[PDB]
């Protein structure tokens, strides 16, 4: 197993609670706790609770006292943890893990990691993706080698799934890490390296999918001048 | 408020009969002449300390109250027993699925058992494990107090219910006056007559005369000077001398050398 | 997170910073590649009887109890986290691994924000800072040759998967009200790698 | 259950064989005190009380009167006065599953050592170090139930074994459980000997005058033995006047 199936994207708005939900084997109730901790994305991580299978009991850190509720099945060794009080704010990733059994353990250390829940809060209702194809030029160029893109903005929740002719044009591709702006809606940048003797005569597609409401575009990149 | 419990809360310790004979035990009884606290119908059942158990009784012929909840919670959000009768006849239940907590009617549960100028009086007891009731039904003579009398009090039942008791709480209906107290472990002389029946007795503890009674297991004490304990003084405090100084066991050595 | 550098066959060094107190025994190490599920790599920890037995060790020092990669293969380069147990559980930030280079200059370029953008309501100028070594390139915009930044989103990449460099959309985002009321839109770009500041020009109604 | 948390049927109002035990090759010991196991088809109890759980074959040993060690510390203390028989069966091939049965468990820390039945179900960290417990653990501070974890390839002193402790109550409160043993007819002013519902004796079973209150059952002399009986199936008072002896 290894991989605790942790649900994912749990979209939601503040004010609110959701049931996070995890798997784990089948008899390791009787044998492992389970705990919780939070993450906010590419940043710091944090513990947050723990539940003991052979009574289901729960504990919390004083953070996330009342601010969580952790519950499991102890016939399947199935996982389940409210978030009882959710906040734009918490719209960070958060985890769970196989843990502790006390002096009989070799060490208390944690091993099987759930996959992750990114609970995605905004008080900004859903909403299509709006895409921007960022023009190759003389501007784009440095040399033999030139540059182009596609810009994504106000869209909820992510992501819009940029890629370059469908997969197809890979040449020194990066797809950015999205920003959430002030709207409570998400933006992201994603670019592609090009020959820079082909600036208006390579084909460019921008090709993009809101795939939480499957909008999808795909958008030849405009070539200009300057 | 209180009042004064005079000769009170004897119960017949045992089913052995035994005749013409003064018999010591030493069991959880009301004390002789302890103080009895006292309530009369008004907001009158808040909920009680049970300590080791109960002397309980009431200046009823009427059934104004109906019975009792006891337990750790009572509430039953853990194992509570409740107890209702219909004046002599008993009805119990030891729920900890929801029982109406109100203690009151207007005008999981492992077990079960079914069955003004007069006084009822019952004694409640966890000893051994097994709850235990007495009683008595007797008509008196003035309502304001428990009587300045002898009498004692036969088991209604012995249940072996296993619920953790510290609290309890008296049930009334309404569109009367009780009193309580707490039995104490104590030596008892106890006076059976012919009739195998308990008809006087005396604590130990109560005063040198009770304590000269019981020495010498007479209920009747002649005119003279008897020997009823030693008399020792308790150590006010545990006192330790070391030297001002310790090494630490060579066990590294003398228990385990690099060679055994 | 902090970061160290170091080369492919390295040994690496790196503090648990929840070491605050010692604990009398640590737990683990905890791999990340970034903002994904963790891995265990150091288990058991303060014995030797520790880790995936290929590579790793916890014992590098008596109360940091250091992330100590072995021989760092080019799958060990990540975040990490730390914790020990004394009546606690708790998580510290570690240090992260990344592959080190040679000096890499930042290729610049500058997307016009589409004329799709400039007709529905904002003008994104993008300059791509591409593939620098360090991470550590600066941007501002002369924004009618006033400099500025930070109105310039600037979102930076993972570690590059081809040659461990890494890359800037520095995004000058106005909206068409103000790409009307201001006209001028060319990037300065200064790095290590750069011997004096790079520019390349957007202007509105180009 | 698991032994921390012991299984007490409380048995009342009922009739048993014992020999469908002790005959029985299924128990690996038969273990008694205060009573001898062939002797209790003789007798009639207030009640018993059948505790009962399992431990592995090592910890068989420590279930005695006068006995400590790991699970008369933590987990079932036997008072040092136990009357009654300790019946064990290996159960390794019904307690151990593959992946070992960590739903057996005992406890191994504690503030202090249990007195004889105290039972106890606590859970919270214990403080096995210097540090204060937290609510948490990982070093110095451990919860306090160990788990057996129960492989059915356990080595025989490790494997599981189920118990029953027939923890036997002769009160004042006459007996309520009897043995397999057939009753006969009321012998009157006749010396018998006797055996009313596990009094055993002999004597002269006259009837009697003396007014038994409707809960008392038994009559005493000054030397605390029976000088009256009340008959458990007719509920008549005898005199048990001594049998008839004296010099030559």
């Amino acid at each position: 197993q290894v991989q605790l199936v942790q649900s994912g994207a749990e979209v939601k708005k503040p004010g609110s609670s959701v049931k996070v939900s995890c798997k784990a084997s089948g008899g390791t109730f009787s044998r492992y706790a389970i705990n919780w901790v939070r993450q906010a994305p590419g940043q710091g991580l944090e513990w947050m609770g723990r539940i003991i299978p052979i009574f289901g009991i729960a504990n919390y850190a004083q953070k996330f006292q009342g601010k969580v509720t952790i519950t499991a099945d102890k016939s399947t060794s199935t996982a389940y943890m409210e978030l009882s009080s959710l906040r734009s704010e918490d719209t960070a990733v958060y985890y769970c893990a196989r843990a502790d059994y006390y002096y009989d353990s070799s060490g208390y250390f944690f091993d099987y990691w759930g996959q992750g829940t990114l609970v995605t809060v905004s008080s900004a209702s859903t909403k299509g993706p709006s895409v921007f194809p960022l023009a190759p030029s003389s501007k784009s160029t440095s040399g033999g080698t030139a540059a182009l893109g596609c810009l994504v903005k106000d869209y909820f929740p992510e992501p819009v799934t940029v890629s370059w002719n469908s997969g197809a044009l890979t040449s020194g591709v990066h797809t950015f890490p999205a920003v959430l702006q002030s709207s409570g809606l998400y933006s992201l940048s994603s670019v592609v390296t090009v020959p820079s003797s082909s600036l208006g005569t390579q084909t460019y597609i921008c090709n993009v999918n809101h795939k939480p409401s499957n909008t999808k575009v795909d958008k030849k990149v405009e070539p200009k001048s300057c | 408020a209180y009042t004064n419990s005079f000769t009170r809360g004897v119960y017949y310790p045992d089913k052995v009969f035994r005749s013409s004979v003064l018999h010591s035990t030493q069991d959880l009884f009301l004390p002789f002449f302890s103080n009895v606290t006292w309530f009369h119908a008004i907001h009158d059942n808040p909920v009680l300390p049970f300590n080791d158990g109960v002397y309980f009784a009431s200046t009823e012929k009427s059934n104004i109250i109906r019975g009792w909840i006891f337990g750790t919670t009572l509430d039953s959000k853990t194992q509570s027993l409740l107890i209702v009768n219909n004046a002599t006849n008993v009805v119990i239940k030891v729920c900890e699925f929801q029982f109406c907590n109100d203690p009151f009617l207007g005008v999981n549960c492992t077990f079960e058992y079914v069955s003004f100028k007069n006084l009822r009086e019952f004694v409640f007891k966890n000893i051994d494990g097994y709850f235990k009731i007495y009683s008595k039904h007797t008509p008196i003579n003035l309502v304001r107090d428990l009587p300045q009398g002898f009498s004692a009090l036969e088991p209604l039942v012995d249940l072996p219910i296993g619920i953790n008791i510290t609290r309890f709480q008296t049930l009334l209906a309404l569109h009367a006056a009780y009193y309580v107290g707490y039995l104490q472990p104590r030596t008892f002389l106890l006076k059976y007559n012919e009739n195998g029946t308990i008809t006087d007795a005396v604590d130990c503890a109560l005063d040198p005369l009770s304590e000269t009674k019981c020495t010498l297991k007479s209920f009747t004490v002649e005119k003279g000077i008897y020997q009823t304990s030693n008399f020792r003084v308790q150590p006010t405090e545990s006192i330790v001398r070391f030297p001002n100084i310790t090494n630490l066991c060579p066990f590294g050595e003398v228990f385990n050398a690099t060679r055994f | 997170p902090g970061t160290l550098s170091l080369s492919p066959g390295e040994r690496a060094t790196l503090s648990c910073r929840a070491s605050q107190s010692v604990s009398s025994s640590y737990l683990a190490w905890y791999q990340q590649k970034p903002g994904q599920t963790p891995r265990l790599l150091i288990y058991g920890a303060s014995s030797r009887a520790t880790g995936i037995p290929a590579r790793f060790s916890g014992s590098g020092s008596g109360t940091n109890f250091t992330l100590t990669i072995s021989r760092l293969e080019p799958e060990d380069f990540a975040v990490y986290y730390c914790q020990q147990y004394s009546s606690s559980r708790t998580f510290g930030q570690g240090t992260k691994v990344e592959i080190k280079r040679t000096v890499a200059a930042p290729s610049v370029f500058i997307f016009p924000p589409s004329d799709e953008q400039l007709k529905s309501g904002t003008a994104s100028v993008v300059c791509l800072l591409n593939n620098f070594y360090p991470r550590e390139a600066k941007v501002q915009w002369k924004v009618d040759n006033a400099l500025q930044s930070g109105n310039s989103q600037e979102s930076v990449t993972e570690q590059d998967s081809k040659d461990s460099t890494y890359s800037l959309s520095s995004t000058l985002t106005l909206s068409k009200a103000d790409y009307e009321k201001h006209k001028v839109y060319a990037c300065e770009v200064t790095h290590q790698g750069l011997s004096s500041p790079v520019t390349k020009s957007f202007n509105r109604g180009e | 259950a698991s032994v921390y948390a012991w299984n007490r049927k409380r048995i009342s109002n009922c009739v048993a064989d014992y020999s469908v035990l002790y005959n029985s090759a299924s128990f690996s010991t038969f273990k008694c005190y205060g009573v001898s196991p062939t002797k209790l088809n003789d007798l009639c109890f207030t009640n018993v009380y059948a505790d009962s759980f399992v431990i592995r074959g090592d910890e068989v040993r420590q279930i005695a009167p006068g006995q400590t060690g790991k699970i008369a510390d933590y987990n079932y203390k036997l008072p040092d006065d136990f009357t009654g028989c300790v019946i064990a069966w290996n159960s390794n091939n019904l307690d151990s599953k593959v992946g070992g049965n960590y739903n057996y468990l005992y406890r191994l820390f504690r503030k202090s050592n249990l007195k004889p039945f105290e039972r106890d179900i606590s859970t919270e960290i214990y403080q096995a170090g210097s540090t204060p417990c937290n609510g948490v653990e990982g070093f110095n501070c451990y919860f306090p139930l160990q788990s057996y974890g129960f492989q059915p390839t356990n080595g025989v002193g490790y494997q599981p074994y189920r118990v029953v402790v027939l923890s036997f109550e002769l009160l004042h409160a006459p007996a309520t459980v009897c043995g397999p043993k057939k009753s006969t007819n009321l012998v009157k002013n006749k010396c018998v000997n006797f055996n009313f519902n596990g009094l055993t004796g002999t004597g002269v079973l006259t009837e009697s005058n003396k007014k038994f209150l409707p809960f008392q059952q038994f009559g005493r002399d000054i030397a605390d033995t029976t000088d009256a009986v009340r008959d458990p199936q007719t509920l008549e008072i005898l005199d048990i006047t001594p049998c008839s002896f004296g010099g030559v």
